[PDB]
RNA sequence: AUGUAUUUUUAAGAGAUAGUCUAAAAAGGUACAGCUUUUUAGAAACGGAUACAACCUUGACUAGAGAGUAAAUCUUAAUACU
């Protein structure tokens, strides 16, 4: 097999290291985290949260609208619980496909449960003579993140 | 102003002329704070006051209140107080200088280190900015910085 | 991360200019790309309705490579408008004529068809050779990966290269060549 | 896409059904009272 | 066609629905095998006793499985 | 319709909820006859529940007037200095009642295309993405072309 | 020492796999950029506005500056500084002026 | 310039149009999910005579069921308190 | 409609085409060529 | 048998009774029609066949700034006689 444009796979050849070397430098690097999240160092984090059929962006002090009506007193304190991904400037954990609860938490508020504004909904056909119309009004419920809470402990 | 508009405060007050001019809206607001500071104690005004004030704050910049002119000098003397000697301007990232719309984006470094850098419509007002967020995370006024604690101690 | 308001919206939204080389490859392959930067497609901000769109320079458009017998079989039409005043041109011809042809209308047919195609079609510039202005030499940012691997003449080789390569089969000494 | 993969591996074809991320009750209050149950 | 597919309770699309492998059936099942998917119920932790019932859950390599989600 | 209407960006009124919410709904004023039958809903919700409610709610004042009206009427009013107007017009009281809640949690903000869902200041933590953020450099930071 | 993609750009890259097995792990510091592969900040200003006999003369020479063209001429040059074509650059009509929102919505 | 006599797809002549490698692909999906089909199809548990009357208990008696739901159609009560709550209608403040 | 049989070799429907591309022979394809085995 | 919920009657009713193509079996015609004539099957999507009545995918509601899929993007090759 001399080396002709055919016999060589056109594309870069591939080296994944050992196993246990891989264990030893994964343990290393978790470690290290653990110990930036023991110590508080993460600034400002985000999550990927799971929540009523979506999935959304969520940082602290923001507003989402959900589609759905919720029952919850206008005002309580919420501990949403699915939570895909979290985030933080320099590091970053992600869940398979979700965290340990006690990996982290996420605490918002309903803040306002609402109508909302008219939708419209019209069917026609040609010459057929049907019209049909109709106007949809949805509840809707908007939440403010209040706190992305991490806890130490990852292994 | 704006606050104790949207708290019904110039809706309760007793005053000459309804629009309630500015002025007298900021006495009566803080009027209701000293009240509060009387009927309740100084740590319970302080909740208060971290909540429809402090609030008000957020999204909003350093350099949006600050209003300061020149981050340059500014930055230089911090420096000094900092031990740190010399901000040296580098031109990292340019796109086009022919365009009607160039793009810089100059480097800050002190003893070869980058300490921040910003973007910009000339090399001028690049270094400006570059300043602007070198000194931004001098101070800890920062987008990644904690948000705010809001907890019942 | 941490910017003011207008100078990080004027980073985000900042056009680009970007170079690529021609010389030895499809116009095909080369417009593919040409057309993606020039819509603004490798920008993850894109969007339609907003004007992202990257200049180019393309260089050594006269060095057009076409696959196939191309250069022979594919035409260039357009009309005149007046009665007979319509021209079928072989594409050999054509980039006799005007080298840049070529590649305009391939990158130009490449685009979306409506009205910005006009307006992006104006941040393409188009070099027959490697003679560019300073002016737009000066703003190049960055140059692109040749989209096609050319082979090598015989000449190129390196003598070790050369022997490297077994010799597959033993000549009779008898045959002449 | 990927219903595929998911299949061989025994989850759902679609991630929504059945999965573990449908399945759990989504939120709480924060006290700890175990949130209302849900209509799907 | 159809209307073995409606007594075959099969109205519903991409729906597993469950059937006895008597031959009875099959003769509706082999009427419409072009329009549908058929595979083998499997019983691993074997059948479900009252206390299962609310637990029961249906995997989509064909099993199903008793106990779902302790605690 | 869309292009209809206004807009406005999802938003709180005064940064609600963050520090401690605030009901922000204010007043209300039931305007009835105790007399007509179109107010009939609206009187035996004065009767038994209006008590309980103003209970539930301490925030809010509830101005109720018998007067010679033939269209009953109740008039919500907002912290954010708007005002929504209402017809108890001929319902129920399971009716009124459901509605005077829907008053109760209002922003007091109004009802139009709400552009998208989430309000956010400062998506971008850890960046903002910009053209060169990919890309790497070069020694010297030439240009494609430039000799030194 | 294996990373996928070169650490040559923005975040030098870690990913891990907790050794329960149920968390993948990223640890990504920037990597900022050498003062090799800087160049220095140009600097021109050079003024030879100033006349040796009289400087309010020429301080007020940099003042003296402007000039008028029609609108087809001004249009072309305009649309090959920004390189847009000569139609972005035409009025609009009384109708379509008349539309635009009056106090259009922000966020931040 | 080379154009389709008639309608498109319905005559004696037609567009062209020819089969995809995608095409091919499908058919044989289709293909192996009957093939397994036609397997499971094969091996019954019970035999014929085996499932005689296997329940006939049950269904004689959703039967029944469906009986006994038409039996129950008669028109409906009719109440005291509908003709006589008509009157709260006036219902009064003095 | 044109008769079951005629002269000008009639377009077949689509699925039937479909049919056709599917089951064309396909000839068994050697490991190695016996001519360029010894 | 079995899998299903229909079917028959009784009291009232109207419309409709001027059809198209698509596969199939047949006749007529020129083994011609976007042709005509019957029989059995299908259809008449906002998805795909670019465009499309009939072909193929699918049957349906209301809202989501969610996900899984279906048909389908377009291919296939032709040299001496010393
Ligand atoms: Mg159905
Ligand atoms: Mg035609
Ligand atoms: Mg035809
Ligand atoms: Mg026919
Ligand atoms: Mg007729
Ligand atoms: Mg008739
Ligand atoms: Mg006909
Ligand atoms: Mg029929
Ligand atoms: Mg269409
Ligand atoms: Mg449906």
């Amino acid at each position: 097999v001399p080396k002709t444009s055919l016999g060589s796979p056109p594309w870069p050849d591939i080296v994944l290291p050992d196993p246990v070397e891989e264990t030893r430098h994964h343990a290393e690097v978790v470690g290290q985290v653990n110990e930036l999240i023991a110590a508080g160092r993460y600034g400002r984090l985000f999550a990927v949260v799971h929540f009523a059929g979506h999935q959304w962006k969520v940082t602290a002090e923001d507003l989402i609208l959900i589609e759905n009506e919720l029952d919850v007193a206008c005002g309580e304190r919420i501990r949403l619980e699915k939570v895909l991904l979290v985030g933080a400037d320099n590091f970053t954990l992600l869940g398979k496909p979700l965290l340990g609860k006690e990996l982290v938490r996420v605490e918002a508020t309903v803040i306002e449960k609402t109508e909302s504004w008219p939708k419209i909904n019209m069917k026609f056909q040609k010459r057929k003579n049907y019209q049909r119309k109709r106007i949809t009004v949805n509840p809707q419920t908007v939440l403010r993140i209040n706190s992305i809470e991490i806890a130490p402990c990852l292994c | 102003c704006h606050v104790a508009r949207n708290l019904a405060v110039e809706q309760l007050a007793l005053s000459a002329e309804f629009p309630v001019p500015p002025p007298v809206l900021r006495q009566t607001f803080f009027a209701v704070i000293g009240a509060l500071l009387q009927s309740s104690g100084p740590e319970r005004t302080a909740l208060f006051i971290r909540d429809f004030l402090i609030t008000q704050m957020t999204g909003k910049e350093l350099f949006e209140m600050w209003t300061i002119t020149n981050p340059m000098g500014l930055l230089v003397e911090e420096l000094k107080k900092r031990k740190i000697s010399a901000p040296e301007s580098r031109l990292t990232r340019q796109s086009g200088s022919t365009t009607a719309l160039p793009v810089y984006f100059v480097g800050l470094y002190c003893d070869r280190k980058l300490i921040a850098e910003g973007p910009g419509e000339t090399v001028l007002v690049a270094e400006e900015e570059a300043a602007r967020v070198a000194l931004r995370k001098l101070f800890g006024f920062t987008e990644n910085r904690r948000p705010w604690d809001y907890s019942k101690p | 991360s941490s910017f003011s308001k207008a100078p990080q919206q004027w980073a985000t939204f900042a056009r680009v200019w970007y170079l690529l080389d021609g010389k030895m490859q499809p116009p095909g392959k080369l417009a593919a790309m040409a057309s993606v930067k020039l819509q603004g497609l490798h920008k993850p901000v894109y969007h339609q309705l907003s004007d992202c769109g990257d200049h180019v320079v393309i260089m050594n458009t006269r060095h057009i490579a076409f696959s196939g017998n191309k250069w022979e079989q594919k035409v260039y039409s357009s009309h005149t408008g007046y009665p007979g005043g319509f021209r079928q041109v072989t594409a050999a011809q054509l980039h006799q004529k005007d080298p840049v042809a070529i590649v305009k209308l391939a990158i130009y047919g490449m685009l979306p068809k409506n009205l910005h195609r006009r307006t992006m079609m104006q941040r393409l510039h188009l070099f027959p050779d490697e003679d560019i202005p300073e002016d737009i030499l000066k703003n190049l940012v960055e140059e692109l990966p040749q989209p096609r691997k050319v082979p090598r003449r015989l000449d190129e080789y390196t003598q070790e290269e050369i022997e490297a390569f077994p010799r597959v089969w033993s000549p009779p000494e008898d045959y002449r060549l | 896409a990927g219903s595929q993969w998911r299949l061989q591996q025994g989850f759902a074809a679609n991630p929504s059904g059945y999965g573990p991320l449908t399945e759990l009750p989504d939120w709480s209050y924060a006290d700890g009272r175990p949130a209302p149950p849900m209509k799907g | 066609e159809k209307d073995i597919i409606k007594m075959l309770g099969l109205e519903k699309a991409h729906t597993p629905q469950v059937h006895k492998n008597i031959p009875s059936v099959n003769a509706k099942l082999k009427v419409v095998k072009h329009l549908i998917r058929i595979k083998p119920l499997k019983l691993p932790q074997g059948l479900p006793t009252e206390e299962d019932m609310a637990n029961t859950c249906l995997k989509s390599n064909g099993e199903l499985v008793v106990r779902w989600l302790l605690n | 319709t869309a292009r209809g209407t206004a807009s406005r960006f999802l938003t709180s009124v005064l940064h609600n909820g963050l520090g401690r919410y605030v009901q922000q709904l204010q007043r209300l004023s039931f305007s009835l006859s105790r007399d007509a039958p179109s107010s009939r809903g609206a009187r035996e919700f004065v009767e038994r529940e209006v008590t309980d409610f103003a209970r539930r709610n301490p925030g809010v004042v509830i101005y109720v007037n018998p007067r010679p009206c033939c269209v009953p009427r109740v008039v919500a009013e907002y912290l954010n200095g708007a005002v929504r107007e209402e017809s108890i017009h001929c319902k129920s009281v399971e009716e009124i009642a459901a509605l005077v809640q829907k008053l109760a949690d209002q922003s007091g903000l109004d009802v139009i295309r709400i552009r998208k869902p989430f309000h956010t200041d400062s998506p971008s933590i850890q960046g903002q993405w910009h053209p060169f953020t990919n890309k790497p450099t070069t020694l010297g930071g030439l240009r494609p072309r430039e000799v030194q | 020492t294996y990373s996928s993609l070169p650490d040559d750009y923005n975040c030098k890259v870690e990913l891990a796999l907790t050794s329960d097995g149920r968390t993948i792990v990223c640890y990504h510091p920037s990597v900022d950029i050498p003062y090799e592969h800087t160049k220095p900040i140009p600097x021109x200003x050079x003024x030879x506005x100033x006349x040796x006999x009289x400087x309010x003369x020429x301080x007020x020479x940099x003042x003296x500056x402007x000039e008028h063209l029609e609108q087809g001429p001004m249009i072309e040059q305009l649309s090959k500084m920004f390189f847009t074509t000569k139609h972005r650059w035409y009025p609009r009509g009384q109708y379509h002026r008349r539309r635009r929102k009056p106090n259009p919505p922000k966020d931040r | 310039r080379n154009r389709i006599p008639g309608r498109q797809w319905i005559g004696k002549h037609r567009r062209p149009r020819p089969v995809s490698a995608q095409a091919k692909q499908n058919m044989i999906r289709r293909l192996e999910t009957e093939a397994e089909n036609q397997y499971w199809l094969s091996r019954p548990f019970l035999t014929a005579e085996q499932e005689r009357g296997h329940a006939a208990v049950r269904r004689a008696a959703a039967f029944q069921a469906l009986k006994a739901a038409q039996a129950a159609r008669f028109p409906a009560h009719r109440r005291l308190e509908e003709q006589l709550g008509h009157l709260l209608v006036t219902r009064k403040w003095s | 409609g044109s008769k079951a049989v005629t002269r000008h070799r009639r377009v077949m429907h689509f699925e039937r085409q479909k049919l056709m591309a599917v089951t064309e022979y396909i000839p068994p394809k050697p490991t190695i060529n016996p001519r360029c085995l010894p």
